């Protein structure tokens, strides 16, 4: 019974609140996402409840800028405030210098806003870690985020429920060279690792990123490339 | 039993104890009723003597808010002060925006999102009060409403707010409402706030009885209740 | 300066020229008078110039972030809304002198603002200081539902009449058309004013200028 | 420019001119001078424009969200209220010829007026812009208590047709407004 | 005018793969000079410097400012600057001033920092660019430097020739301006060296 | 678990808050039931009144409330909530229509009071207001549509759609029938909304406990039926 709140650190160990806020992270949605030569692929897993949803509504996939993609696992109603933040960050930066926003640049303001949350101490840390990425100066990125205001850089990650294992197995069936298609190929395979048997049209829903900007693919073309893809 | 304290928590069944505490104090006040006639709204409140030290005329409960809209308070009185201001200056605003006189549902809908906003909050707590409001317009006929301590605002034909809120309407609902012009239900509400407690816990009591409808024209004004003496003459006669 | 506007059979034809004078002297030769604003709403400024590509820029961008936010294709009444509210809370300080034109699912909608707040849907609009011979043109040779190359050719008429007229542009007058699905933008359209051909030769020669003091810095 | 508000016993009629001048160019030949706010209540401006279009817009706004909360269709002098209120508070900025008028359910046809001062009166008939002094000079000689709609239709017609001929600024063509229990009837007219 | 206040001129010029930029060297109050050494042409990051005309108040201190700005977007990106990012910088610093409005003239000229392409542009007073391909001119005189430069300047110029048009240019249209004088100073720059030259101007 | 004790809003270990999973049975504590139903250019709401008393009136005890003159609701769980809720999504719809010059999509809305309700959970120190609200309205280029909003700002929208006390089983109800793939002709929803609430709570009632509120592509307003086409439509779907 400590720790408790935001304000004062443990005896010896870390932020306890943010510990908990990555638990509630790793408990949530799976999702991957992969750097390829040219573009880069996200993937998320997106189960209805009942039959009874529409699949039209809701979307994990989201862009920020025409070419800047974005997944998330772990809560939609806090994915959504950021996104927003995100969203008028950007389009100021756009205002300021007349020019689309670099990632790097996004990550830090992005993780700026978050650590602002993670000072204390009233208010609680986001559940929700992200997957960024976008096609800057012809290299391009991923940069994932925490709770914890930190972030990174990946060739190819993933997140949420049995990171561990689709990360075992892109350790072992991901490489550094790579085109799109065969990232999409590797990131439906990863994925179907770890969703449940009923992987259709709708299920899954994918956005990628190439050179020539971002794009989210749509229903039609997710259902012709997984119709059993491999 | 808990987990009680704040007005902000929940409880592991999911419900506020504040605002339960808050409904069960204004069940201890006085016992105040309402009913509305095809032609207006009456008033009636039970209120006691402490012993001997009153004067007959103070602190009444029956307020008057707006020209055609008064209060029949019960529970905490200086609450019940403070937010018959907050209807004044309510009714002062929609008086000075728009030149005619306030809906008596946009006026409960205001007083109601008031009282929620001090549910709603942990630094202050709910109200302890519980009233009554009436009206009376030429193209709108009768209205009584009636709001609770959470902030729940419906309308009602009669009511009662106070010890005896089922032991009035037992017999409240026994009267034919509807066709009966005001003036009858002066002497009702008389004998229905007399059968109530004529002796039994406290020692003594006294009658007030607000007055509204068509036959004030609009206004809204304590009877003159000496005048007919309705009570007195009927309530020695409703002993048998 | 001399922007107009029109809406044909489908959608809206802009035109203008771009002589951006400083007082009294020619300043640019090529200045971009129509100005982005969304995928099929565009936007013409004249008058002030910063203060119309700053205004137009802030709009364009609420309107980004509103229709990213909403996720379907913006509406110019929003536009208008924007900035009749602008304009009007900067109490007509602001000189920004715009022309609004776009095609919603509704269709095309040309709208024309004056600094201070003062807004019209029209179906054609001439905006500038030489704004009044290319309405002449207008009033003259309009008629409902044009087809394409006849509205083309009506409005590079008019902007013509105002560079025959003064403070027009040498410039070979901008256009851009909008349609339901087409959009196209054409800088170069007719170029009526060659610049004369040099006669000689003000060519200066390897050391015809006193030089005093020298540095040479390298770099990589 | 030139605005008129003529009621009858049904309802009520208004007419505008259109021809908003700058100086003495024409910069628009055709506009909505008269603009719904509710079904069933209108306002028509002059003066400056900015002015009447934001207090119109806000109006519009205030009135839409009351009669909404209201759950009831809304009154014309709770409109007329609403103009005197944001017309009053900034004379010092605001230049407003905005005159009321509309059916309504429990007092009929109504005409209310707010000239640039910011006073609100009742009336039976109303002018309004720069040159409506002379049909001001008549329609106290043409008016007749107790007219029809045909006849308020002629009357507002000849009214701002001579309104039009005679003062510079005004002209154009001649928008009319009929408002009633039964409907809301705006129609285009030259002659 | 108060841009006549205290003098001043600034050219630059684009040439075929590189950019020539030059000012006067004059400072002082509206009809007395004080020196021959004031500087107007500063150094904003690699083969991109700014000149800056008008009142010298807000010559320094838009200098330091923008350098201030500068700095902090080089260090919060380990990139350099390109000369379109450093424009709109300007532009929003001038309209931040919106109604208490610096009196300068700034202008730009630099070159790619991937390519060799040459750049040149100028703003108002408000925040107004101004892209061009040829030249672009600030300060008091204005009409005698366009005359100069309408009638000496060729697409495809060597930086030899660059060098002797952009001198004969100032030289003259200096020495016929009355409160900008006393001295050139011109910076021609490419891709391989940075070169500044002083030149013998009427001291008059 | 708790231990903890859950009083404010943080987060526990293994790993979930309590506060909002406390707040979603605020819901079953009002003791009523709602259903919405998309089948067609049509969207159907039902909902029952709990009205025990003669001395209550009948008017005021409306769920249904119009938002705007093409969007309605219908609310559950505590009424002050509820209410608050509904003056909240009134004032932001005529702020929609202030600033942006049209009439709302009944989408933004949604986004924008689930918005207002995640602020309300992000910062601590306020109830985070624990009552459910449904959305219906028509859209041009969409045809209907229903939506869902929770106390956690959670929106959702689908098809057929149902909260309150009993809706597990009105959703179990709703999956054994938006099962079979029939077009859905107005009476088809009606007979469907009136039954199925009649299977859930197995009641039979008279036609004045029950509300509807109908929307349909023919009449984009809102529009709240009468004792006697309620009546009508019950004696249709009798047999």
């Amino acid at each position: 019974g400590y720790s408790f709140s935001l304000t004062t650190f443990s005896p010896s160990g870390k932020l306890v609140q943010i510990e908990y806020a990555l638990a509630a992270v790793a408990g949530g949605a799976p999702s991957v996402g992969i750097k390829a030569a040219n573009g880069v692929v996200l993937a998320t897993e997106k189960k209805q409840k009942s039959i009874l949803y529409d699949e039209r509504s809701v979307h994990k996939v989201e862009p920020i800028t025409k070419h800047i993609g974005l997944v998330y696992s772990g809560m939609g109603p806090d994915y959504r405030v950021l996104v927003h933040r995100a969203r008028k960050l950007a389009q100021q930066y756009y205002l300021v210098y007349q020019e689309p926003i670099p990632t790097a640049q996004l990550v830090q303001r992005v993780a700026s806003v978050m650590q602002e949350y993670t000072q204390s101490g009233g208010v609680r840390p986001f559940g929700v870690s992200l997957l960024i990425c976008g096609w800057n100066e012809g290299r391009p990125y991923l940069f994932q985020s925490d709770p914890s205001g930190a972030y990174f850089a990946w060739k190819a990650t993933a997140m949420g429920k049995n990171y561990v294992n689709g990360k075992t197995f892109l350790e072992k069936r991901y490489n550094e060279d790579l085109e799109l298609e065969d990232a999409i190929h590797t990131a439906i395979l990863t994925l179907k690792e770890s969703f449940e048997g009923q992987m259709t049209e709708d299920n899954i829903e994918v956005g990628i990123c190439n050179e020539a900007g971002f794009r989210r693919l749509t229903p039609t073309e997710v259902k012709d490339y997984l119709a059993a893809i491999a | 039993t808990g987990y009680d304290l704040s007005a902000s928590t929940f409880s592991p069944d999911g419900r506020v104890f504040q605002v339960e505490y808050a409904m069960k104090a204004v069940e201890n006040s006085s016992t105040a009723i309402g009913i509305r006639c095809k032609d207006g709204v009456v008033f009636g409140v039970e209120k006691l003597v402490l012993s001997k030290l009153y004067e007959e005329g103070s602190n009444k409960r029956l307020f008057n808010v707006d020209r055609h809209v008064g209060m029949a308070v019960a529970g905490l009185l200086a609450d019940a002060r403070s937010l018959a201001d907050i209807a004044r200056e309510e009714a002062s605003n929609f008086r000075s925006n728009f030149g005619y006189n306030i809906p008596l549902k946009h006026l409960a809908d205001r007083v109601a999102m008031y009282v929620h906003a001090y549910t709603l909050y942990s630094a202050v707590r709910p109200f302890g009060c519980s009233f009554m409001l009436g009206s009376y317009s030429v193209n709108d006929g009768a209205q009584l409403y009636m709001i609770d301590p959470s902030g729940v605002s419906y309308g009602y034909w009669g009511c009662a707010i106070g010890k005896a809120r089922q032991a009035a309407k037992t017999e409240i609902e026994k009267l034919q409402m509807k066709e009966m012009t005001c003036r009858d239900i002066v002497k009702e509400v008389a004998k229905i706030i007399y059968i109530v407690h004529d002796e039994v816990k406290d020692k003594a009591f006294e009658l007030e009885l607000s007055w509204v409808g068509e036959l004030t024209n609009g206004r809204h004004e304590i009877v003159p209740k000496d005048i007919r003496e309705e009570a007195e003459k009927y309530a020695k006669e409703s002993l048998k | 300066t001399t922007i107009a506007g029109v809406v044909y059979k489908d959608g809206i034809v802009l035109g203008a020229d771009t002589r951006a004078t400083e007082g009294m002297v020619v300043a640019d030769k090529n200045c971009s008078k129509i100005h982005f604003i969304s995928p099929n709403i565009y936007c013409c400024g004249a008058g002030t110039a910063a203060d119309t590509d700053m205004t137009t820029q802030l709009i364009s961008s609420n309107l980004e972030l509103h229709s990213l936010s909403t996720g379907r294709l913006p509406r110019v009444v929003t536009a208008n809304r924007m900035l009749k509210q602008m304009l009007f809370r900067y109490q007509g300080y602001i000189g920004a002198a715009l022309v609004l034109g776009g095609v919603d699912v509704t269709g095309p909608h040309l709208y024309s603002i004056y600094p201070h707040g003062s807004t019209d849907k029209l179906p054609y609009v001439t905006m500038g200081s030489g704004s009044l011979a290319a309405m002449a043109v207008f009033e003259d040779k309009f008629r409902p539902d044009m087809e394409e190359e006849e509205a083309k050719n009506l409005v590079s008429e008019a902007i013509a009449a105002g560079i025959f007229n003064d403070l027009g542009s040498g410039s070979n007058i901008d256009l851009c058309v909008i349609s339901k699905n087409k959009l196209d933008f054409l800088r170069p359209y007719t170029v009526p004013n060659k610049k004369g051909t040099r006669l000689g030769r003000y060519r200066c020669e390897k050391g015809t200028t006193a030089v005093l003091t020298e540095k040479i810095t390298p770099l990589e | 420019t030139t605005i008129m508000a003529v009621q009858f016993d049904g309802g009520v009629v208004l007419g505008a001119d259109s021809r908003t001048t700058t100086g003495s160019y024409i910069a628009n030949r055709v506009t909505d001078k008269l603009t719904p706010i509710h079904d069933r209540i209108f306002c028509c401006r002059s003066g400056s424009a900015a002015d009447t279009q934001a207090v119109a817009d806000a109006v519009t706004y205030q009135l839409g969200f009351h009669s909404i909360e209201l759950n009831e269709p809304p009154l014309v002098h709770t409109a007329a209220s609403l103009f005197k209120e944001m017309c009053y508070r900034y004379r010092e900025d605001l230049m407003a010829g905005i005159i009321i008028a509309g059916w309504d359910p429990q007092e009929g046809g109504q005409v209310y007026s707010v000239p640039m001062g910011g006073m609100m009166v009742r009336q039976s008939f109303a002018i309004g812009g720069s040159g409506s002094s002379y049909i001001y000079g008549y329609v106290d000689a043409t008016y007749r208590e107790g007219m029809t709609k045909e006849e308020c239709l002629q009357f507002t017609a000849n009214a701002l047709a001579l309104a039009m001929e005679r003062d510079g600024s005004s002209g154009g063509v001649i928008r009319l407004a009929a408002i009633a229990e039964s409907g809301v009837e705006r129609q285009v007219l030259l002659g | 005018s108060i841009m006549s206040y205290n003098g001043g001129a600034v050219m630059a010029m684009k040439g075929k793969n590189c950019v020539a930029i030059a000012a006067d060297r004059r400072f002082g109050i509206q009809a007395q000079m004080v020196t021959t050494d004031f500087q107007k042409i500063f150094p904003m990051g690699d083969r991109l410097y700014i000149g800056l005309a008008g009142l010298a108040t807000d010559v320094q201190t838009v200098a330091q400012r923008l350098k201030f700005r500068l700095n902090l977007y080089e260090l919060k990106e380990g990139r350099q600057i390109k000369p379109y990012t450093l424009m709109s910088m300007v532009a929003n610093l001038l309209y931040e001033k919106r109604f208490g409005p610096y009196y300068t003239e700034p202008v730009i000229a630099g070159l790619d920092p991937k390519t060799f392409k040459p750049f040149i542009c100028s703003l108002d007073l408000i925040g107004c660019p101004m892209v061009t391909d040829d030249f672009v001119v600030s300060g008091t005189c204005a009409e005698q430097m366009y005359g100069m430069c309408e009638s000496l300047w060729e697409p495809n110029m060597d930086p030899d020739h660059l060098f002797e048009t952009i001198s004969q240019a100032m030289l003259n249209a200096v020495d016929r301006d009355a409160v900008s004088g006393m001295g050139v100073i011109v910076h021609i720059i490419e891709k391989d060296k940075i070169t500044t030259r002083t030149l013998k101007a009427r001291m008059d | 678990s708790a231990g903890f004790d859950r009083h404010i809003t943080i987060f526990s270990p293994e790993g979930r808050l309590y506060q909002v999973e406390y707040a979603f049975k605020a819901i079953n504590q009002g003791g009523l039931t709602s259903v919405a139903v998309r089948g067609k250019d049509c969207a159907v709401i039902v909902t029952q009144k709990k009205v025990p008393d003669k001395l209550l009136d009948s008017s005021t005890v409306t769920h249904l409330f119009k938002i705007t003159e093409n969007i309605g609701c219908v609310m559950t769980g505590m009424t002050a909530d509820s209410r608050s809720q509904v003056q909240r999504a009134r004032y932001e719809a005529a702020n929609w229509k202030y600033k942006y010059g049209y009439e709302i999509p009944v989408d933004m809305l949604c986004k924008r009071i689930a918005d207002i309700s995640q602020v309300y959970t992000q910062n601590a120190e306020m109830r985070p207001l624990g009552c459910c609200m449904i959305l219906i309205g028509i859209d041009e280029e969409q045809g209907p549509q229903v939506y869902k909003c929770d106390p956690a700002g959670y929106y959702c929208g689908f098809k057929a759609t149902a909260a309150g006390v009993k809706q597990t089983e009105s959703t179990s109800f709703l999956e054994k029938k938006v099962k079979k793939k029939f077009d859905w002709t107005f009476e088809q929803t009606v007979e469907t909304a009136i039954t199925c609430l009649s299977t859930v709570l197995s009641i039979d009632f008279k036609p004045s406990e029950i509300e509807v509120g109908v929307v349909t592509v023919e009449n984009p307003k809102f529009r709240i039926l009468t004792e006697a086409e309620i009546d009508a439509h019950l004696v249709a779907l009798a047999e």
